[PDB]
């Protein structure tokens, strides 16, 4: 919480953010290779554990 | 078509007519107070597994 009142910025937590940019990670942006178009499609999902953690943890479905 | 003759009231399928039942066999089960109130309690909730299992088949979580 140090975090918070050292800092100006906050970053919005519960998750919102991790969704926002594997969509905001649109793709063929990687229109380079294709690797990195990987390297961004397996980080866009590796954004989404910790939204997925809590669903999963939470009932119904980290993916529904 | 028999069944609707034989029988001329229809029922609504499923989970309608399925918690219906349990409640006042729990009542049931309540107000024998008894033992065979467990038998009771078995049987309202040995109806709920249908439409659990309808959550089941469709792809829901049930217990929600």
């Amino acid at each position: 919480v140090k975090n918070a009142i050292d800092d100006g910025c906050v970053v919005p937590g519960a998750g919102a953010v991790e969704v926002a940019m594997a969509e905001a990670l649109i793709k063929h942006k990687p229109s380079v290779k294709g690797r990195a178009q990987l390297g961004v499609q397996a980080f866009a999902d590796a954004l989404l554990i910790i939204p997925k953690v809590l669903a999963q943890n939470s009932g119904f479905d980290l993916q529904e | 078509c028999r069944n609707v003759l034989l029988d001329p009231q229809l029922v609504p399928g499923g989970g309608a007519s399925e918690m219906a039942v349990a409640h006042a066999l729990t009542e049931k089960s309540k107000a024998m107070t008894g033992v065979e109130q467990w038998p009771y309690r078995a049987v309202a909730q040995a109806l709920e597994v249908i439409p659990r299992t309808l959550i089941q088949n469709c792809g829901a979580s049930t217990i929600r």
